[PDB]
């Protein structure tokens, strides 16, 4: 499911993050050789971490907050976040006509986009894969007319079954709330939920 | 019309005089930046210009207007180089201190019209203001 | 249409039922106004720059009086109605504090054509005079918890000041020793209560008004400058050192405050002629200061 | 909030003249103040352009009434150019202090009506203000 | 202990009937709080009327037409009817105001509520005072 | 500097004459106005990034942000 | 800025051939910052002139001998010889700018692009205007 | 964006050769980060003159000696010798000046850089420009 935000529900523009807080969480066996070398293996799986932070709140924009977060905790699913930050729509066209040749593993990618987008991906912006949920980060990119090279930082995570689409814009964290065991809402005499936070975690 | 909205526009002289508008409706409680080019289709906007703000005063020039683009929104207030040299001949020569370039030749005024079959009258007025002439020197 | 002249007004406090119009004032000030939330709630998805203003409270309004002395002595409901036990014309101030809340009143502000300004839960919470060469006038400051408008009012026609008191030249005394070279006698009197915000989640959207307060101290203080005088080599009468406790009274024709002990404090100031200010409070175990009010002939 | 039933109409000169009403029933006892539009049945407005308030005056001209999509509460009033006309040729020759367009050409007020929907005339004024003709150029 | 407000200043609008109903309830203050009871208008009547001035001898511009409108709510409408503004219209004063000529002063009005019957004390009570202003209007 | 850009062409022109102010609500004026002031403002912020690169160096602030605009009036 | 953006003032130095190097560039800003392309110059003739008053009998001066140095890549170069920067400085106002006191004032000048082509597209735009002002010197 | 500096002043040494070397450097501004390259001077003269006045019709009170140090490190010399330097501070102002009675206004000086060669334009550009002025000395 979507998370609120003035994106979806502009009649509240309380939603939206007054800070969002987007951590880098990889597990890495570290060892510090007596020798000085440093020596770390990655095993576990990497996931984006996302700290929200609310506005002041008034009544009603928080009861369709909660109202959503509790459809959340009720069906199960997952909670989808879109960043406005990442949200620079610097690539423009349909991304259908796009093929990524099969068979690649690793951090490196290659596809062609058949003279069909307009608009080259910088370093730092957001990239995701259509079939897979798992969100990367473009690192390095270099294109030769058509075909495309870009480099992301978390290995892909399920190797090419040339079918996968890119997908440049819209990109959003199937994460998993860290807040739900205790979740209180002050209201003060003003009339306003203060301090609202959210401690979200990707999954998979 | 629009009181609050009054814009004196500037002519070159020896210059052929060109604006363009765009009639594009909005509505942005949807979302931001909602806005539709209106179709202008059986539209003919018309002006003048007055040397006076009265009746009986003289008339200047004729804006010779055009629809550049139909169902686009896109529509041009023009007039030609002679039309412009002829406001130059007839505007005032009180020039200001400061601003030695620009001189007053009169009011101007422009309206919009329906011409539907299966319609009525639906003039209205879009601009509003004076019109300056900017002097040139390298004819 | 109807302006507001100060000079075009009448003040009366309505206490108990009864209409006290406080003529005799030389000037009053007071000030209405309201408090606000204003938050502005930037986002990274909207940078606004409008903000979310809500008024939900009335600012306390702080009124200020001054009255001068009357021959009927209305004046001294004043500091009745700050906490002073009274017998007969005399004002005692009480050991303790008598009350945890103040004396609350309402007070009236009227001007020509039925214009009124009402302010409710009133209490005394300074009254301060200066016993000097020009005209005693003493400035009481009121706070309020609610202003309204209202179209009719109270109005004191009996119940006023009489005929301001004429002059008279004030005197300090020790027991029945006069101070020499007094200067400027200013005597000073509190009741420091402080209001009780409640404002609660059941008051969202609402406007909401202080009702309650609680006294956290009254006392009675008076500064005196005198110039320094001295009659003897080594004088022990007239010198610097503090007086831990000795009676004191501040006397005028119509008015004496009185402090059975006192405790002064002595400053020096070497000014174009030196002068000495005392600093006068009354001690631990003092009886009770003391405030008589003489209309005429004592 | 208050009142605001004063407010003053600018109509153009050679230019027929409509104005389209929103009626509306804003309730803020919720925060979220309710947008329920008001149901345009049996109502019917009069409105009349009267130079001065004084008794006896002369009556410039009169609105043209239009109810139109009663269910969403919308209304519209206006007057033909013929009635522009009529205005404009009575207005004053003394013109307005902040736009020197503006001739102030009388008074005005809409009042609507209920007629016996509960067999009671409920009938009270929308709106007030002054008419004011805006000199025009084109014609 | 608080303040009545029995001055009231009503503006009626030319050409239109004016409508002014007053509900009456009895309330206290005791340990349960504010009890409010709607107070029964049974042999209640009213009665207004409109002068030009307060001094004695003054010309009476009109009179109020009373009624009351439910007596178990404690209900009672004073109003008077359109040719009752016209006439009062007539009568006011001519001096107009700046920044809106639409009021000008009509006079001054009473409405007292009385209960007159042979067990009933004759009691009268002045509800209300106050000026009546007119709005001028164009229309009709 | 010894040489610089001076604004021959653009320039303020005469001053306007005074004219009274009036506040109104829709077109209702409000009677009895005294002094009308409005206030705009930028309030941006200096971003100090004076870093151990700038040692024995003259530092001058060059980057700011924007943590609001506003517009108010006092009537 | 109905023309406070296309007026920028020339000091034309004394002694010295006179040469101002423009580069036309369609800036797109408000579909989205940051994109600017250059603009095809070819069949985009100038021309301008200088004049010593804006009266309707004015002195011709000088003349700017326009050039497109580059057809693509919206290029282009007005400059005016020696002869006419002597003459311009033998031609210029004897009062001397207080806060420059070698600038005297020369005239007032123009600067209109004429893009005349096979399509009916026969636009003009003046580009330019301003004052021209001598700078005096010394090294002849 | 910045501004220039064309105006600059010198003060000369009397009795004392007065030597001023500068340095062409080209610039740029892009993604890496200023690249600074020196300018080749090739076919590259300057030349001065002093004149005592702005006006048209001054006295030349002498004129500059120009050559071209390093041409691959772009840097040319522009300076006169003692006997200029004497000259000059014969046909300098008498008036002194307080504070500091060494320093007296000789005149104005310009210095031109130019190319002429039959393929390169004429082109000429005053690099710089200001006052000169002399310390007077009593040696010599």
């Amino acid at each position: 499911m979507r998370l609120p935000d003035p994106y979806t529900n502009p009649e509240y523009p309380g939603l939206g993050f007054e800070s969002v807080n987007l951590v880098d969480n990889d597990p890495m066996i570290r060892d510090e050789l007596p020798n000085g070398k440093v020596k770390e293996v990655k095993i576990s799986a990497q996931y984006w971490g996302i700290n929200i932070s609310y506005p002041e709140l008034f009544p009603d924009e928080y009861a369709f907050l909660d109202s959503r977060l509790l459809e959340y905790k009720r069906t199960g699913d997952y909670l989808d976040v879109l960043l406005p930050q990442y949200e620079a729509f610097r690539v423009r066209g349909d991304t259908k006509s796009v093929t990524i040749p099969a068979g690649q593993k690793g951090s490196q990618i290659i596809l062609n986009t058949n003279g069909t987008l307009t608009g080259q991906p910088k370093a730092g912006d957001l990239f995701k894969l259509s079939t897979h949920p798992k969100v990367y980060k473009i690192t390095n990119f270099s294109s030769s007319g058509n075909v495309w090279n870009i480099s992301l930082y978390p290995d892909l995570f399920i190797t090419t079954t040339g079918s996968e689409k890119p997908v440049f814009n819209g990109i959003l964290f199937r994460t998993k709330l860290m807040n739900g065991d205790s979740f209180g809402s002050t209201l003060n005499n003003n009339g306003t939920y203060s301090g609202i936070s959210l401690s979200l975690r990707e999954s998979l | 019309s629009t009181e609050n909205r009054v814009i004196d526009l500037v002519v070159d002289e020896n210059v052929p005089y060109g604006l363009l508008m765009q009639f594009m409706d909005v509505d942005d409680s949807v979302y931001p930046s909602t806005s539709k080019p209106v179709d202008l289709t059986d539209f003919s906007l018309r002006g003048s210009i007055k040397s006076s703000l009265e009746d009986g005063a003289e008339t200047v020039a004729s804006f010779t207007t055009a629809i550049v683009d139909a169902a686009q929104g896109v529509a041009s207030i023009s007039l030609p180089v002679s039309a412009v040299t002829t406001i130059a001949s007839k505007a005032s020569k009180e020039r200001d201190r400061y601003n030695p370039r620009q001189r007053l030749a009169g009011y101007y005024d422009v309206i919009i019209t329906r011409t539907a079959v299966g319609s009525a009258a639906s003039s209205f007025r879009i601009m509003e203001g004076k019109v300056y002439i900017s002097d040139g020197v390298t004819q | 249409m109807f302006y507001s002249l100060m000079r075009e007004s009448k003040i009366v406090i309505e206490y108990d039922g009864r209409g006290y119009h406080f003529d005799a004032l030389s000037n009053y000030d007071a000030s209405t106004s309201f408090q606000e939330f204003k938050t502005l709630r930037r986002t990274i998805h909207n940078r606004t720059n409008y903000a979310d203003s809500i008024i939900n409270a009335q600012d306390p309004s702080s009124i200020s009086l001054a009255i001068n002395f009357s021959t009927t002595l209305i004046e001294s409901n004043f500091f009745d109605w700050m906490g002073f036990t009274r017998e007969g014309n005399s004002l005692f101030l009480p050991r303790n504090t008598p009350n945890i809340e103040p004396i609350m009143f309402n007070m009236y502000i009227i001007n020509h054509n039925n214009s009124c300004i009402y302010f409710e839960n009133c209490y005394v919470s300074t009254v301060d005079f200066s016993l000097d060469k020009s005209i005693p006038i003493l400035n009481v400051g009121i706070e309020s918890g609610k202003f309204s408008e209202v179209s009719t009012f109270r109005d004191g026609y009996t119940i006023t000041q009489g005929e301001v008191l004429p002059y008279s030249a004030p005197a300090v005394y020790t027991n029945s020793s006069p101070l020499p070279a007094l200067i400027s006698a200013s005597m000073s009197f509190q009741q420091q209560c402080s209001w009780r915000e409640d404002r609660n989640i059941f008051d969202i959207n609402k406007i909401y008004t202080n009702k309650r307060a609680y006294v956290n101290e009254m006392n009675a203080s008076a500064t005196l400058a005198f110039y320094y005088v001295k009659r003897l080599v080594g004088d022990k009468f007239l010198n610097l050192d503090p007086e831990t406790r000795t009676p004191l009274i501040i006397k005028n024709k119509y008015v004496s405050i009185t402090f059975p002990l006192a405790r002064i404090s002595k400053r020096l100031n070497f000014s174009d002629l030196y002068q000495v200010e005392y600093d006068v409070i009354p001690t631990a175990d003092s009886d009770p200061v003391e405030i008589n009010f003489f209309g005429e002939r004592k």
